């Protein structure tokens, strides 16, 4: 289960073979380098096309630590979510991976919620919730 | 989460089937109290032997330490007592463990219809197996409202009786089974949509408002506040119908 | 013995309240669709009803049957009426609160002689005939002997296919609240009406009950001690479906507390 990684590995020209698991393509760090002894048993990619696999790998590389780095980022603390007083950018960080990436759902969250958070007590926090109950149900805005 | 719930379940066992066993005395005031008094001592026996530590606090006994403070038992032996006085058998037993001023364990036991209602912070609240998932109900349209009149509490009775007309002219219709635990377990369950009373005690909605919570639901007080712990003034339920009702409820209160 | 229609009845209500506690645990059988006012009704109605009518029907081939759904089906005969609810709190079995009951019963000549509810979820089986009594699963019922509106509970419904008394109703439930104890909802006639009955609420009132949701309770509180009215002192209840219902103390002092509050639409 590879298919998305190795889109542009071996690309000066993709009709030539499907990348090799017999010798895995699968650590990506201790395969930096791989001697000669078992890299002569690949065929139609000459030396230029070795050191342009190897410019590719480098990409492909890339590929994989910004997939690591976009699907990491499933916390979002958006402005909304930011420019409540007494949330900075950590405790947004913190409230916006407990699980309420909003504020509407977060003024659905109690203390015993929001406890166990990263930067705030139990008083504070629910000094916070209620002012996003302020914010979200007493306040009558929209 | 599984010694805990293990011994309070069992508490709870004998609590109701002591209360079930005493039920088939049919008499027509005090009796009563002196079977809760007997249904709280053999709750107060198992709390002894099985974790003598803990501090045991009772709507009766006030609370009666012993050297792990950090560990409050809350057990009210009854709920809804004038219902078991008048033989309408809809009555709990309210068990609860409070561990670093905040509730951990919560059992709520029905022995009439042997309904067994568990709750463990975090891992959430199970029956019988089963695990409330709550009400659907996203406002108050044809909803049902848990709604409970202070009959402890007649000071506020003309505020209440406004409010819940106002809820009544939006809502749909009412409950009352009085008993405020058991109550809170069918809020939490979804039986009921929502849930809100006034004048309660610790030791009445201390396991009912874990049992709501943890069911994708929040308790609070008529103001969002959080100290509806000892300000007797609860609401209840998802919060889609908490927020509808707090914003139909807020404007004709007195606290 | 045992009253023969009397036994006719129980056994289909037996029956009808064996398919309810069925349909009961499958939250997923039930395919319900709304028909009033924040309430559905669901297909469990139609089966319940259709093994009514047909448990009936085996024994009584020819009398005549009175229904929420199939209204009235007049069989060849015309002066024995059997009165059906195969649910009183529909609503309740919606949200599977297990707070319900069937009810079945059945006038002679415009006079109710037999009546039962059933509660399946506790199996409480409300038996009631005419000169003879009422019957819990055995036990007699005599009513709360309650002298006064002093401590008693006050089992109640709100109007939600009515609710423009809604107002004049809180208003009496406040001024009601000024000297009873405590009220109960249960969101079912029938089964308000047996706990009054039974002893275990001491009085009831409702404003706009229909028809069939007390014509089996109204004999069980007749028959247990307690007298049933109007708002008014009156024996229109029949028309109006404005009841009271209790022991003849509350129900005299609850009579004399509303007679200022009502409205006089009601009277
Ligand atoms: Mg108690
Ligand atoms: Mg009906």
């Amino acid at each position: 289960a590879a298919i998305d990684a190795f889109t542009k590995y071996l690309d000066i020209d993709e009709d030539f073979a499907t990348v090799l698991v017999e010798e895995g393509f699968s650590t990506l760090e201790e395969l930096a380098y791989v001697p000669m002894k078992e890299l002569l048993e690949i065929e139609g990619l000459d030396e230029p096309t070795v050191e342009a696999l190897r410019e590719r790998a480098k990409n492909a590389l890339a590929t994989i630590a910004q997939a690591q780095e976009e699907s990491l980022g499933d916390n979002k603390p958006a402005d909304d979510l930011l420019n409540l007083e007494g949330v900075d950018r950590d405790l947004a960080f913190k409230l916006a991976a407990r699980g309420v990436c909003t504020l509407e759902d977060l003024a659905e969250q109690g203390i015993d919620d929001l406890a166990d958070i990263e930067g705030l007590t139990d008083e504070k926090a629910g000094a916070l919730i209620m002012a996003a109950r302020n914010i979200c149900w007493f306040g009558d805005e929209a | 989460m599984h010694p805990m719930l293990n011994i309070a379940v069992r508490a709870a066992r004998k609590a109701g089937n002591l209360i079930a066993k005493n039920y088939e005395t049919p008499d027509a005031n005090d009796f009563v109290t002196n079977v809760d008094k007997a249904a709280e001592a053999v709750i107060i026996d198992t709390i002894r032997k099985s974790y003598p530590q803990h501090t045991i606090i009772t709507e009766e006994s006030g609370e009666l330490e012993g050297t792990d403070q950090d560990v409050q038992w809350v057990i009210d032996p009854l709920d809804g007592t004038t219902n078991f006085i008048k033989r309408l058998p809809h009555f709990a037993v309210s068990i609860a463990v409070r561990i670093k001023g905040r509730t951990e364990v919560a059992v709520v036991y029905d022995p009439m219809r042997n309904e067994l209602f568990t709750a463990t912070r975090g891992q959430g609240a199970q029956l019988n197996g089963y695990r409330l998932r709550g009400s659907t109900a996203r406002d108050l349209d044809g909803t049902i409202l848990a709604t409970g009149f202070p009959f402890k509490a007649k000071q506020y009775a003309t505020t209440y009786i406004n409010i819940v007309g106002k809820l009544f002219n939006e809502c749909a219709d009412f409950r009352r089974t009085g008993s405020a635990a058991l109550d809170l377990a069918y809020v939490a369950a979804g039986r009921v949509d929502g849930f809100f009373e006034i004048g309660l005690r610790p030791w009445d909605f201390a396991a009912g408002e874990l049992l709501v919570r943890e069911a994708g639901g929040i308790v609070s007080d008529f103001t969002g506040g959080h100290n509806y712990m000892l300000t007797g003034n609860i609401v209840a339920g998802n919060p889609r119908v908490v927020k509808a009702m707090l914003a139909n409820m807020r404007d004709e209160l007195s606290d």
